């Protein structure tokens, strides 16, 4: 057993019947010395006496909130959480994996160090999340501004949480040797899990879509654009490449364009453009589209 | 006549399910799935603990690992069906839950004679 926060303890358990539970002691944080009773939010009545309560913890009915009392007044509380280890594999069930079988999906609009990391859960009750960088490129994430939105995947509903983070010591022009290492601690009622992720800014880049898409016809069409203001500067170093089509990058009927100028023929439909880091195979941008 | 072929099993990493069939007229019948067990503790008295699910006309019950039923120790289950004021109980099953799946055969498991 190890301490997660104040009066919150995590107990690792093997998900087998033969394994005897972890014998553990819970002490009541109080100056009182006599007539201390213990209760549990999953049992009825007093479950023990004294300032220290010794219990064996094996599965979830042994977890939860343990409370010590004296004459009807609650003295202290102690929350027991379980980290499941089944067949040698730490549990990954609170979160639902993305299309590419990962649990933490991070995106950065530029090399500034700003990025967003997101995850998916389906049972949205009794949840708690904490993220932290675990030689070390440390980051700070604004957990106080955590947000979520309802998303539908495989005709099933999920809630996509998102948090903004920022690399502490940053230097966009320099190349990256060590990766960023994040770990999300997920809690659901009495269950504890954590998920690790390592990445380089270069790989999670997804630039914003181009802006100002003005056309100019010919007897043939010449439509141009320009970089988004969120992209890193100078543009001579942080160059972009573009894929132009007329209706994971999802580029199937487009062609490589490096400058903003482009000549095109359009009988009908919508000519559409995206962006991508020119010198690295990172994520591409949401398509921007103008009518022919 | 009555509830028949009770089985319970794991359907996901966290979720579980009990299912049973019922021989007889199905109109105005209600089922109550019962579960009793002895939790590993520091008490020498047995102290059997019981839970139940009222499923109405349906013959399946869904729960999960944090609903309060042990999955790593022996538990006992049976179904009580109600028609009018008569209650027909099913035969009792005694099993673990974590290592049972929807395809695990209900019969043929070793039992200790004491
Ligand atoms: C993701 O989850 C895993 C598995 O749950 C988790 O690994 C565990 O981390 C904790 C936190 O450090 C470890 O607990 C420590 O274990 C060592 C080894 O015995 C002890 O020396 C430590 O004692 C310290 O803390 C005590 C109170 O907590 C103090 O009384 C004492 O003085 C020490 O300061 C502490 O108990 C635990 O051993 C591991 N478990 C395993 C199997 O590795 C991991 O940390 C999680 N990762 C993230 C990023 O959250
Ligand atoms: C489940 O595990 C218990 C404990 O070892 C064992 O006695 C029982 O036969 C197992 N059940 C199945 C269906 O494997």
């Amino acid at each position: 057993m190890w301490e997660l926060e104040k009066d919150v303890y995590v107990v690792e358990v093997d998900w087998t019947p033969d394994a005897p539970g972890e014998t553990v002691n819970l002490t009541c944080d109080t100056p009182e010395e006599d007539d201390i009773t213990w209760t549990s939010d999953q049992r009825h009545g007093v479950i023990g006496s004294g300032k220290t309560l010794t219990i064996t913890v094996k599965e979830f009915l042994d977890a939860g909130q343990y409370t010590c009392h004296k004459g009807g007044e609650t003295l202290s509380h102690s929350h027991l959480l379980l980290h499941k280890k089944e067949n040698g594999i730490w549990s990954t069930e609170i979160l639902k994996n993305f299309k590419n079988k990962t649990f933490l999906k991070c995106e950065a609009p530029n090399y500034s160090g700003r990025f967003t990391c997101s995850w998916l859960v389906q049972r949205n009750m009794d949840l708690k999340f904490n993220i932290k960088s675990s030689d070390s490129r440390a980051v700070t994430c604004g957990m106080a501004s955590l947000s979520a939105e309802k998303v539908t995947l495989d005709q099933r509903d999920y809630e996509k949480y998102s948090v903004s983070c920022q690399e502490d010591v940053t230097s966009p022009t320099a190349e990256e040797t060590l990766p960023i290492e994040l770990a999300l601690e997920a809690r659901q009622q009495n269950k504890y899990e954590n998920y690790s992720t390592s990445f380089f800014i270069r790989d999670i880049i997804k630039p914003d879509p181009p802006k100002n898409l003005q056309m100019k016809p010919l007897k043939q069409v010449e439509v141009s654009w320009e970089y988004p203001d969120s992209w890193s500067t100078p543009h001579s170093y942080f160059s972009l490449k573009f894929f132009v089509r007329i209706q994971g990058c999802n580029q199937k009927g487009a062609f490589l364009v490096e400058k903003t100028s482009t000549e095109v023929q359009c009988k009908g439909g919508n000519v559409c453009v995206q962006a991508q880091d020119r010198y690295y195979n990172s994520s591409c941008s949401k398509w921007a589209c103008v009518p022919c | 006549l009555g509830p028949r072929n009770l089985s319970c099993y794991r359907v996901s990493k966290t979720d579980y399910e009990c299912s049973w069939q019922y021989d007889g007229p199905e109109d105005n019948v209600s089922h109550v799935l019962w579960c009793c067990f002895v939790p590993p503790n520091h008490t020498h008295t047995g102290q059997e603990r019981c839970r139940y699910f009222s499923s109405g006309p349906d013959r399946t019950v869904q729960f999960w690992e944090q609903d309060g039923i042990p999955v790593l120790s022996k538990v006992n289950f049976w179904v009580e069906s109600r028609l009018g004021n008569r209650t027909m109980k099913s035969q009792k099953i005694s099993q673990y839950l974590y290592n049972w799946t929807k395809t695990t055969p209900p019969l043929g498991h070793i039992k200790v004679s004491q």
